[PDB]
Parts: structure tokens; sequence; C-alpha cells
RNA sequence: UUGACAUUAUUGUCAGGUGGGGAGUAAAGUUACCACAGGGAUAACUGGCUUGUGGCAGUCAAGCGUUCAUAGCGACAUUGCUCGGCUCUUCCUAUCAUACCGAAGCAGAAUUCGGUAA
């Protein structure tokens, strides 16, 4: 179940975990830029 | 060198000494590469051009400053004169 | 602070028996300073017996360190055996081997020990039993598993391994 | 990791000539261009050595070496040994002499063999009792000739080129190990005038 | 596998990778002095880096001290009001030097 | 004139008009050119030789056959060892990593120079840092007994974490304390070592932000704390060492003389060992001090060290 | 386990410290520090490429900003410190020499820069 799993929903663990790496890029730099 | 001193490479006023050395560079090392080759040659290329324009810029240097005469070596008749001539510490500066 | 349990012993001296030999026997029978052993927050320390007795009123937040770290015990429930361990070890050593002067910080980086190095280790060494590394004054580096016997290891060729690096004295510059 | 590959070939001769350079204590080193001969000189010599090195080219000075950077046939550079070398006398004196080769090679070897005499006339001033000079030499026309002036101002005069050499190039390194240090020396001797005169017709 | 990102490394470098088994950094890529500007003065003091604090994009860069463009560094004070951080602008694989803005 | 040496002073080295005007005053244009053009030595290289593992006479072979220039110090210990030029790594030889000897200051030697350690006995601290020190205290001791260490600094118990391990001390007790409660964890009734806790903090050589950064309110809290860490070094016991590195009197004698007179069981033995100059009695407008002769001085220029000062207590009852 | 008190080393009390060791009302969180085995997702296509003048911050500042300089962008300057090599054929000019010119304190000679030029 694990496995089938992590095979249709791979795709997405990628492209949502990396989006939310430059949203907290982004969010970082405006706490920076803001001050 | 002894008594006068005619024979000096003329000093261009470092606008034009730019547009001598970065110019040379530009006619004598090869131009054209293309972003598809391999990044050895890529490589090889700008640092053939880096180095070239250095050598350049010491050449002409080297000119100017073998070229005048050594003014406290010469002797205190020149050491003097060219003194009183010219401003001998703005000379040195 | 807390003492060991019947296992917990077992399992350190069994390590300790993998570098020291039989002579683990020296470690704890002494009669004047007869050197017991604590841990805390599941990292065993090595000291002599009084200096661990009165060293109770400790709090545990408040405490550090306590004389000689010989190791942590692991999550999975082993027994690691750090650095700090060789001023008790090296002084009991049954496997023994030294290295050259030139191929000294290779292993001082974190390298393992080559075949480059021929001379006199000692013998009757099995292939995966623990060696202890020394390297003029006997000064020792570390420890080690080995990687063959003594009899396989003369005839090799000298970019092969001798000696599996475990841990270094290097490790004291961090 | 040292400096140039001649750097081999002076640790590679103390070995076969037992170690003449760990017992010294200050040496004078000609012609180290680079500081591939004051280098194994720090690492055999004791501790608080005081090297001294002469070559004609301006560089860079090195922790633990003094080094003069002049020319080698003037007075006054050897007023610069004048200047610092007459308290003590140097135990060895080294010899990394090379002209700038690619001129006939009678020539490239003649102004070698010309200039390891300036180098012993360095030599013979400035050398204690019973010290050495080693020396890199071309073979050539005038090497016989040399050696024989090498075996009438030395005790015992021995040539090698060492392992770690090029094996194509004509180098010799030859040692005169044990010195003279005679009160009387015969001047039209060690001038190069009548060294290289040349042998009579058969 | 190596970085071929400028990067700068603490004065503790002799045996300091613990955790960092084969992240080959040359000696090439290590700047060790910021082109750094005062925004309040309007002068440039170029002074040399102590520590590297925040780099964004990677978590693994503030461990290793690249110098990437959103970099907020440590800055020495020794030759000499002043502000002990400043947050680098350029990106340094691509020009020269690395500069620097105060906070 | 006065005011311009003061104008050649937060000028030309670019220092604080609070420290120039407070380590000028009864000090002479002579003393000026002694600890003020000493600021650009930084610290000579000394080192302690962990007598432990080997004796300096089999250290000095280990160096030089290496090409490392050494020299002993004066008269103290043979276990310091200047070194002037060397070309291996000062911190990466394999000596260093075994634990035959630990890079100090010349300052480091001497608070324990003073302390007599003796077999057997257990010795307290309260802030050692690096631990270098310490090493010092169970060197001497051959491994006997108990040794504490003791820093306020999770961070800065690395170090010593390090170093006792590195050099082998195997008695140590090094644990994170607030130094104020400490009677209240034990009170061990052997000897104890304190060192350091400074606002005046002496050659800026090695910290330029003293050179900058030094306002009276670190004079005022401070100078306070180490005067409460005393009255409790009193109250451990038996012979007290309390020492600091700053030249500044509201650091040294003044705050040591304020617990000579606040528990009549304190007493001033002669401090040092060898050499090192004389104490004073009058510090600009303060009190009578006949019994304060022998806590000892030294200064950056007068020696190759770096200026500090030391008091050794005895406690009787 | 430390101090105070008494017994005047030994023993008691009190007070101070530790104390999931026992009595009463274990193991778990985390991980881009991450090291090894497994599953995913693509990498590496001139979309006229390439050349001589850096970057960061500020100073100006043609205008445009949905009106418009106080929603902001902003060129040239400027100011801050700092795999190699042997041999031949053909082609390109971004030409080292030969040919002709222009500028240059170019007296003559020699030269420097530049133009046409394969």
């Amino acid at each position: 179940r694990r496995q089938r799993q992590l095979k249709k929903f791979g795709k997405q663990v990628q492209n949502a975990t990396l989006q939310k790496r430059q949203l907290e890029k982004r969010e970082t730099l405006e706490k920076i830029k803001s001050l | 060198m002894q008594l006068s001193w005619k024979d000096i490479p003329t000093v261009a006023p470092a606008n034009d000494l730019l547009d001598i050395v970065l110019n040379r560079t530009q006619r004598k090392t090869p131009t054209v590469i293309r972003p598809g080759f391999k990044i050895t040659r890529i490589r090889a290329f700008y640092m053939r051009k880096v180095k070239y324009t250095g050598e350049g810029f010491v050449e002409k240097f080297e000119d100017i400053l073998k070229g005048f005469p050594n003014i406290n070596d010469v002797h205190p008749f020149h050491r003097d004169l060219m003194d009183t001539l010219y401003e001998k510490n703005h000379y040195k500066i | 602070m807390r003492q060991l349990t019947e296992e917990e012993t077992k399992v350190v001296f069994e390590k300790l028996a993998g570098y020291i030999g039989r002579n683990i026997s020296f470690l704890v029978d002494n009669k004047e300073l007869p050197h017991v052993f604590r841990l805390q927050k599941d990292r065993v320390y090595y000291v002599p017996d009084h200096v661990a007795k009165l060293a109770t009123s400790v709090a545990r937040p408040n405490l550090m360190s306590l004389g000689i770290c010989l190791g942590k015990f692991t999550k999975t429930g082993k027994f690691r055996l750090h650095i700090t361990s060789l001023t008790v070890l090296a002084k009991h050593a049954k496997y023994k081997i030294w290295i050259k002067p030139n191929g000294e910080m290779p292993f001082l980086y974190g390298n393992h020990v080559l075949k480059a190095h021929v001379g006199k280790m000692s013998d009757d060494i099995p292939e995966h039993a623990g060696v202890i590394v020394f390297a003029m004054n006997d000064v020792p580096l570390g420890f080690g598993v080995s990687a063959k016997s003594t009899s396989e290891s003369r005839n090799m060729q000298p970019t092969g391994i001798v000696a599996f690096r475990q841990a270094d004295i290097g490790e004291y510059l961090r | 990791g040292y400096r140039a590959r001649s750097s081999f070939k002076i640790i590679q001769i103390n070995e076969k000539y037992g170690h003449f350079l760990e017992k010294s204590k200050v040496v004078i080193d000609l012609c180290a261009a680079p500081g591939s001969w004051c280098q194994v000189a720090s690492k055999l010599c004791p501790v608080n050595s005081l090297i001294i090195g002469v070559d004609i080219v301006p560089m860079k000075p090195m922790p633990n070496v003094i080094t003069f950077q002049s020319d080698i046939t003037t007075e006054d550079c050897r007023s610069k040994l004048r200047g610092y070398m007459k308290t003590w006398k140097a135990d060895t004196v080294l010899h990394d002499g090379a002209p700038n080769v690619g001129l006939g090679w009678v020539q490239d070897a003649f102004t070698q063999s010309q200039l390891t005499l300036q180098a012993l006339k360095l030599a013979v001033e400035n050398l204690v009792v019973n010290g050495t000079f080693v020396t890199k030499i071309f073979r050539s026309k005038d090497y016989n000739k040399l050696i024989w002036v090498f075996q009438q101002l030395f005790e015992k005069v021995e040539a090698t080129k060492p392992p770690a050499s090029r094996n194509v190039s004509a180098e010799i390194f030859v040692v005169c190990k044990g010195f003279k240090a005679p009160k009387r020396l015969d001047p039209r001797l060690l001038d190069p005038k009548e060294v290289f005169e040349e042998l009579p017709d058969g | 596998r190596m970085i071929t990102k400028h990067t700068f490394v603490g004065e503790g470098f002799t045996r300091r990778p613990v955790k960092m088994e084969r992240i080959i950094r040359p000696s090439a890529l290590r700047q060790k002095k910021a082109n750094v500007t005062h925004p309040e003065l309007g002068v440039t003091v170029f002074l040399p880096i102590l520590a590297v604090k925040k780099n964004p994009q990677s978590p693994m860069y503030t461990q290793l001290g690249v110098l990437t463009k959103g970099t907020i560094i440590e800055v020495n004070v020794s030759e000499l009001v002043w502000g002990k951080y400043a947050q680098v602008t350029n990106e340094p694989d691509r020009d020269g030097c690395v500069n620097a803005v105060l906070l | 004139y006065v005011d311009r040496l003061l104008k050649d002073i937060c000028e030309y080295f670019g220092y604080t008009p609070f420290l120039a005007e407070k380590l000028f005053n009864l000090f002479s244009p002579a003393e000026a050119m002694e600890f003020f053009e000493a600021n650009e030595i930084a610290r000579p290289i000394t080192i302690r030789t962990n007598t432990l593992k080997t004796r300096r006479r089999d250290l000095a072979q280990t160096l030089v056959n290496r090409g490392v220039n050494l020299q002993p110090i004066g008269s103290w210990t043979k276990v310091g060892l200047q070194i002037f030029d060397s070309q291996v790594p000062i911190g990466a030889t394999p000596e260093y990593l075994a634990g035959h000897y630990i890079l100090q200051a010349a300052s480091s030697f001497l608070p324990v120079i003073a302390l007599d350690p003796h077999e057997n006995e257990r010795i307290l601290d309260m802030a050692a840092a690096p631990g270098g020190k310490t090493t010092y205290i169970s060197a001497m001791m051959k491994n006997t007994g108990c040794v504490f260490a003791n820093d306020a600094n999770k961070s800065r118990t690395k170090s010593l974490i390090a170093n006792i391990h590195r050099l082998g001390c195997t008695n140590t007790i090094v644990c994170n304390y607030d130094a104020r409660e400490f009677p209240k964890v034990i009170g061990g009734f052997d000897r104890i070592l304190l060192d350091a806790p400074c606002s005046g903090t002496g050659v800026i050589g090695k910290d330029q932000s003293v050179k900058v950064s030094r306002t009276e309110k670190d004079f005022i809290q401070i100078p306070h704390l180490q005067k409460q860490l005393l009255l409790s070094a009193i109250d451990s016991v038996g012979v007290i060492v309390y020492s600091t590195c700053s030249v500044a009197v509201e650091e040294d004698e003044a705050v040591i003389d304020y617990a000579l007179r606040k528990r009549p069981n304190v007493k001033l033995v002669d401090t040092g060992l060898a050499i090192g100059k004389e104490a004073f009695t009058s510090y600009r407008g303060k009190k009578f001090h006949p019994s304060v002769k022998l806590a000892r001085r030294y200064y950056p220029h007068t020696y190759n060290v770096d200026g500090f000062f030391v008091a050794k207590f005895q406690k009787i009852g």
C-alpha cells in the first residue's frame, strides 16, 4: 500500500516540496527586505 | 642611460591605451565559440583571452618603466636638472 | 548519572574485548584505584572510584563529562567506541599496527591504512579483529578493524587496505 | 612538496656520501635560482643553520634562509660575503651552476666550465678546513681539466650523476670532500687562462 | 561531488568536516574579504568575513559557507555607529569579488 | 601636557577616552611607552609541554628534529617553550593531537604556578574556559584524587571536553554551573582556582573589542560579579587562588581588598615563585595596603608576557 | 554526597546537593547533519549562437509611471577599495611583414597609434 502510493503521488511530492522550498526562499528574503 | 633621452615609446592618454590593448585582444585572439563545444575548449578560450590582455597591459607598462630615465640613478646634474624642470616627487609618484 | 545493568556491561566489555584480548581483567580489578565506570545521557565515562562517588551530587542537566569517555550507546542498542578511549586502550593493546612518518598525515585526516608501510607488526592477527594504530616514540593514533590477516597483508599491492580506520586522534581538531 | 626537480638530487647525494649535509652547520649556496638547494639544506642541517644563498636573479626570501640576490663574478658581492662570512667559515659550498642552454652546446658547456672556477674562487676563499665542494658540471672537452685541479686542491674527488637526474642530460655532480686550506696557494693555477691551456699534439 | 560555487571557510579548517565526507571545496573558490558597502554613509569598506550565517536556497550551504545572492554574513569591524551583519548582493561565481550591504 | 597624549592615543590607536584617561593617571610617560606601545606584539608563542605523557627533555628533541626553534623562558619552569621559527603546522603536528603539549600564552602559566597542587587532594573550579590551566592542575597532580572543571557556558565546554581527553587527565568532573551558588552544590574542603571574569580585560592586542566598546556599565556589574565569586571561593574550604587578566585597579587590588576585610579568615601569602614586580599601596585615593604587597604583577613590556595579576589566599577557620 | 553541631578515628541530629535506585498520586519526538540498500522524476538540441570595456551601492536623470517625477523603473557617465605534435591542400581577416595613406614635439633617423588592403 505504501509503495503503490509512492508511485501514484511521487510526482506531486517532488513539485510540492520544491515549490514550498521556493516559497520559503521568498518568505525569508521578504523577512530581510522589510527591515 | 647617458646624456639624452629621445628614444622613449610614446605614452597613450589612458583612454586610448585601453582602446589599444583591448582591441588587440579582439583582433589577435580567436573570437568565435559555440556554447555546444566541450567545456575544456570554452575554458581554454577565455583563459587565453584574460592572459593575452594581461600580457598586453604589462607590455605597455614595462615600456614606460624601462623607457624613462631612473632619475636618482643617472647623474647628479641630471637628477637635479629634471628636479628643476619637473616636480621630482610627482615624477616619482 | 546511573549504574549499568547486567547486559549493558557485557555489551561494553565485548567491544573492549575486540581490541584488548583477555587482558580486560587489568581494567576492573586494581584494589587501589578500582576504576568504576558510569554513564550520563547514554554515553559511558571511565573514572577513578571516588571521583564518581563524590560527583553523585551534580545534577543531570548540570553535568557535561566525567574523566575518560569510552563511547556512547546507539539508539538501536549497540556500543560505539570513541577516540577518547585510546588513553586506556593502547596501554593494554593486543594487536598493534605502526605506520610511515611520511604516510602519517593521510591517516590523521580520515583515510584508511595502506599496505605501503612494511616492517614489524603484531602476529597471529585474525582478518576481522580490532587493531590499535601506533605511529621513534610509540605514539597512539587510533583504532581499526583489520582488512586481512598478517599472512595475506604481506604479499599485497601497496595501495590495498590493511586496517580500516575507525577513529583517529585527528578528531581533537573539532 | 619542493620547488624544483633539482631538489631530489642532493638528498640522494647525501645518502651516498655519508650524510655530510646533516653534520654541517653553515652552507654557502651558489646559483640557486629556485630554492631547490636551500630547502633541502634546511631539512638536513640542524636548526638555526644560517645558510646563505647567492643568485643572479632577484627573487623572494624564504623563512629561516638568508639569501642575497645579485651578481656572482663581481668584487662587490664578494664584499657581501666579506660583509657577512668573515667571522664564520662555511662547512659546505654548493653549486647549481647552469647557463641559459640552447647555443651550440660547445659554449653551453664551456660557460659552465668557466662558471665552476669562479664558484671555486668564491669557495677556496670561504671554506673551512676539511669541508666539501659539490658542483653541477657538464661532461665536455674541458671536464678532465677541471677534475685535475680539483684533485690537487682537495682530498678525495668523486664524480656521480645520481639517479633522479634526467638520464639524457650530460650532468655530473662531482663532490670534493676534504679541503687542503693552504697558506701558499698557486696564483697561476686557479686563473682560467692556464686551466684550459690545451695539451700539445702527438 | 565538488562544489563549483564560491564559499567562505572558517579558520578551523584542518579537520573540520565530520559530516562532509566527500564534499570537495577547492582553495581557488575561497574568498575571505567581502567588498562591503555602508548604506547610511556611502563609503565602501573592504573587510574580512568572520562567519557565514544564513544562506537561502539551501540549509546545506549554510553549513558549507556558500556565498550565493541573499546570504547574510558576519563582517569584522577591526578597522571600524555600525551594523555587524551584511547581506550579499552579487553572484561571486560570475563576477570577481563578494559584494555585500550592511543591515 | 597630558591632553596632547590623550589625543595621541584616542586617534593614534583609535581608543576609548574612558579607558585612556583611567589607564594614564598616576602612570608615568615611561609607563605610557611600556603598556600602550606593547599592543602590536600580540601574544609571544609559548607552549605548555604536558608532563604526564612526556618530560620536556624528551620533547625538545621531538620538535627540533622537525625544525622548530625552541628556548625556555627565564626561571619558572622548563615547560614553557618559546617558538621563534617553524614551518610545520602550529596546531596540526601529531604531538598536539597526541596530548604531548597544548598551545598557550605565557600569562596562562602563572595563576597555577602560584597554586601548589599536592597528592590525593581535590581541586575545585568555577571559570576555566579553554581548559589549558586545568591541564597544569592535573599534571602536577599526576592523575590522583579529584579535579573539578567548570565554566558558565554550554558552548565553551567543547574546548574543555576536547583538551581534557586530548591531554589525558582522567580525573575531571567537567560540569556547567552558575558560579555564585557553588558552595550549595558541594563545597569541597580542599583548594580552589578562579581566573578572569573581567571587564577591565588587559592586553588589547588579543581582543580589539576592548579598544572601542568598554563603557562604565561593565565596570559597575562585572567587578561586582567577581567580587561575589570571591565570597563563594572563601566559602569552599586549603589555599585559594583568585586571578585576572587586567591591569586596571577595579579588577584586582580593589576586588581582593574588599574580601580581605569582609572575612577575618583571609591571609595573603607570597603568591608567585620566581620573579614579578612589587605591588602598590595607594590606588588613587584608596585604603592602606601594607598587607597587599605580595600579590604579584606582570607587564607586557618589562617581560614578553600579557599583563595580568595574581592573588593567592589562605584560610584558617 | 558537603557543611554545622555533639561524642572530646567511631557514631547521631540538623541543614545543604543528586537521586523512572524503591514507594505513592519506558522508550518516544526530529532530520536538508544526514552515511548505505530500494522506488520515482530527467538529464545533455545553434529559438541567427559568438567578440572590448566587471560587480555591488550611491550621485546625477531623456522619459515613461492608470493622472503624474514623491505608487516606481531608468541609458552614457561618474564616485566609492580591488592531450601534443609531424606534414600537406584550400579558405577567412580579426594583418606580423611587404604596398599606399591619416594622426602624433613627426628636426633627420627611428618609432607609436590609426585607415585601405589577403
